[PDB]
């Protein structure tokens, strides 16, 4: 039933065995994809260019994914699910995309930016191919903690670890959109409410708190100076932490609480204490969201009220 | 449609035409359009978020067009209005509409008075007489509002523990505005 | 020093604190009737806005 | 096309059936019209007579007007005392004639500086009724008058003067010179001779 098809860039091939009622639509995609590929150059060493066969498959893998919906049935659902299995079976030795990215960094042609690409592609692809991340994974850590030769403690960070904190929220939203989109949107909305709900909160958010907007159009994102002042930076940092918890939980095949169970305990530094408390109150996904609400609605008030208490004033130049 | 208005033999560009010039957000509602003498076109624009009447165009007794020019942001929330009056006259096909000039400055002054001055409308001052203002206590919050309005983040104006709040020299204008502006109002200083 | 300044998005904020409810600055139909380029920023705002710059950079933020 | 130029003004519209080309004038039509579906395929020619057929019309005060393209714009009888030097120089006569409800052109020929004509234009205005208007006749072959005049006219309109048309005698300005008058001066219409 199998009928060869090559995914091509520069001196990099990946031969792709294709089913019968398929090689039609498959070739169509192959062609369209070939068009978008930037011209090869000096070991494909540009920024758009795939470094390796693996990266290329991820590329095409992501291109096909761009043309599908989970809600309605598509005509590429056939091809996508097939390139998935061949990428998985061929390039992932069963481990996580993350393990591959590391290999591709260490051994092959190092690009953090390209690594992130590859990861965006695989997770994104898989989730839009109606093919979720529910089956406990063989995390050697979590396996060994589970047995008894290891124990976990969740530590949560505070304010002031980074100049560009909001950046971490971007990379999260942008990369793992298929996993975190919910609570980003959920938070963006629930924070919006806190501001109506609250008396003079509006005055503190001089340039508004449209988190969803700033994410979509970087162009519209306010200064680091605005983003860093607590009333908006406290809640946002927490969302970042919650968001990270979730990619770890979801990607392990665990519920929020299932993840929490592997923990000997948790603790935060400064404002990170809040999420640790709220994280341990966590059980099932349906219930996960009130836990989020609690956390960020605390942070919001810490931020808004502590700013009001002692607000930054001009430094004598 | 008449491109020009009249003011004492002088020809101005048509103000009605001007004020109704299109633009996203404005909405015109003509009511009773088919009978001439009763027609009332009404312009409503977005004012502080919600829509509201800004202009009201109709006829009055004895062939007098009236353009009710409405300001919604006032001292007490109760909208104020400037009555602009125009003589319509079908015997001059070329310049039918001319403006009623007698007392035009006075009407404009009266509306500005209601917006600036918390006193009775009396335009009978001697320009040479001293104008007394009002006493004025500087609230801690009038300062917060002003500094934040102009964007002055000086620590001398921000409430800090164990320091009295200072007011910006700029704040002088907030205090004297009513005493000062009154000075351009008397009848002997007739201005538009 | 050479400093970068900006006029406000709307004029209502300055009008409220100052008591200058002049429609020229707030209502487009009045601005347009007077034949202005738009809803002109309060000349007084620029006065206090620029002054703030002088205050900060020339007086080292010593209001006094 | 031969028959077309025979008929021109009579509402007949010739179409050349055998050539798909383009007429810069729309004088007549080519192969396309015979087949077009749009209202673009139904193009008729003007019939002077009817097109520009004098009419009568009534004021509300019930005055009667000879309605033509001209009077339809100006709102008075389609008759005018053209600028004339000795005759139309006098602010008195341009007032009187304009007060009698007729369009008259104030003669530039008799004025020699912005200041001297400003004198008359202001006299004319003093005698003319409220909301009334007149015009100014300037000579092309006199580049001096044309130099203090065009400005005086523009400076005057800007102040809102009731002088709402310019006529130019002795020659027709060039496209850039004319365009200047049209857009620069605040005039209701321009008169060419």
């Amino acid at each position: 039933s199998t009928r060869p098809l090559t995914l091509s860039h520069g001196s990099l091939e990946h031969v792709l065995l294709v089913p019968t009622a398929s090689f039609f639509i498959a070739s169509q995609l192959q062609e369209q994809f070939n068009k978008i590929l930037p011209e090869p150059t000096e070991g494909f060493a540009a920024d758009d260019e795939p470094t390796t066969p693996a990266e290329l498959v991820g590329k095409f893998l992501g291109y096909v994914s761009s043309l599908v919906e989970p809600s309605k049935v598509g005509q590429f659902d056939q091809v996508l699910n097939l390139c998935l299995t061949e990428f998985e079976n061929c390039y992932l030795e069963g481990n996580d995309i993350h393990a591959l990215a590391a290999k591709l960094l260490q051994e092959n042609d190092t690009t953090l930016v390209k690594t992130k690409e590859l990861i965006k592609n695989y997770i994104t692809a898989r989730i839009m191919a109606k093919r979720p991340f529910d089956k406990k994974s063989n995390s050697a850590l979590f396996r060994a903690v589970g047995e008894g030769n290891a124990q976990l403690v969740a530590i949560f960070g505070g304010q002031g670890n980074t100049d560009d904190y909001f950046e971490e929220l971007r990379d999260l939203y942008q990369t793992y959109h298929v996993l975190v989109g919910d609570l980003i949107k959920f938070s963006a909305e629930t924070l919006s409410e806190l501001i109506r709900t609250t008396l003079d909160a509006e005055k503190v958010f001089t340039q508004g708190l449209n988190i969803l907007e700033w994410l979509e159009n970087p162009s519209n994102t306010p200064d680091k100076d605005y983003l860093l002042s607590i009333p908006i930076s406290c809640p946002l940092i927490g969302v970042i932490q919650l968001a990270h918890y979730v990619v770890t939980a979801k990607l392990l095949g665990f519920t929020p609480g299932e993840l929490r169970s592997y923990l000997k305990g948790a603790t935060g530094h400064s404002q990170g204490l809040v999420t640790a408390v709220a994280i341990a109150e966590t059980d099932s996904w349906e219930s996960f969201f009130v836990s989020v609400r609690k956390a960020i609605t605390v942070l919001f008030f810490i931020g808004v009220r502590c700013y009001e208490a002692y607000p930054n004033t001009s430094l004598p130049p | 449609l008449c491109s020009f208005i009249t003011q004492d033999k002088m020809f101005v560009s048509n103000p009605i035409r001007k004020v109704f010039k299109p633009s996203q957000g404005m909405v015109v509602e003509i009511s009773n359009g088919n009978t001439s003498s009763k027609t009332v076109v009404t312009l409503s624009e977005p004012v502080q978020g919600e829509l509201k009447p800004t202009v009201i165009l109709k006829l009055l007794k004895e062939n007098i067009i009236q353009m009710e020019m409405i300001e919604n942001r006032t001292m007490d929330g109760k909208p104020v209005s400037l009555p602009l009056l125009y003589n319509f006259n079908p015997d001059n096909g070329f310049a039918p509409i001319s403006e009623v000039m007698e007392d035009r400055n006075q009407r404009i002054k009266e509306m500005y008075w209601k917006l600036w001055i918390d006193e009775p409308f009396n335009l009978d001052f001697d320009p040479r007489d001293v104008i007394k203002g009002k006493d004025f206590e500087i609230t801690a919050k009038e300062v917060y509002d002003f500094t934040h309005a102009v964007g002055n983040n000086c620590e001398d104006f921000v409430s800090r523990p164990d320091r009295t709040m200072l007011a910006p020299m700029d704040f002088a204008i907030v205090v004297g505005w009513r005493a000062i502006i009154k000075a351009i109002f008397p009848n002997t200083v007739d201005g538009d | 020093a050479v400093l970068d300044s900006y006029t406000p998005s709307t004029n209502e904020p300055y009008a409220r604190v100052s008591g200058d409810l002049n429609p020229i600055h707030v209502s487009r139909h009045f601005a347009s009737y007077a034949n202005l380029p738009g809803t002109i920023t309060h000349g007084m705002f620029s006065s206090a806005s620029v002054r703030a710059l002088i205050e900060n950079w020339a007086a080292d933020s010593v209001s006094s | 096309v031969l028959t077309h130029r025979n008929k021109d003004g009579t509402g007949v519209r010739v179409i050349v059936a055998g050539t798909l080309d383009i007429n810069p004038d729309d004088d007549y039509g080519f192969k396309q019209e015979i087949f077009d579906v749009t209202s673009n395929g139904l193009k008729k020619n003007p019939n002077w007579l009817e097109e520009y057929h004098p009419k009568l019309i009534k004021n509300k005060s019930g005055k009667i007007f000879v309605e033509t393209k001209f009077s339809k714009l100006i709102g008075r009888p389609p008759l005018l005392v053209p600028g004339m030097t000795p005759c139309t120089v006098s602010p008195d006569f341009v007032a009187a004639t304009t007060n009698a409800g007729y369009t008259i052109e104030l003669a530039g020929g008799g004025y020699f500086s912005a200041a001297g004509m400003t004198a008359a234009i202001d006299s004319v205005v003093s005698q003319i009724e409220k909301g009334s208007t007149f015009g100014i006749n300037l000579i092309y072959v006199n580049p001096f008058m044309l130099q203090w005049g065009i400005p005086l006219i523009k400076e005057l309109r800007s102040k809102g003067y009731p002088i709402q048309f310019l006529t130019i005698g002795a020659g027709v300005p060039s496209l850039e010179v004319a365009s200047e008058y049209i857009e620069t001066l605040g005039l209701k219409y321009l008169g060419l001779k």
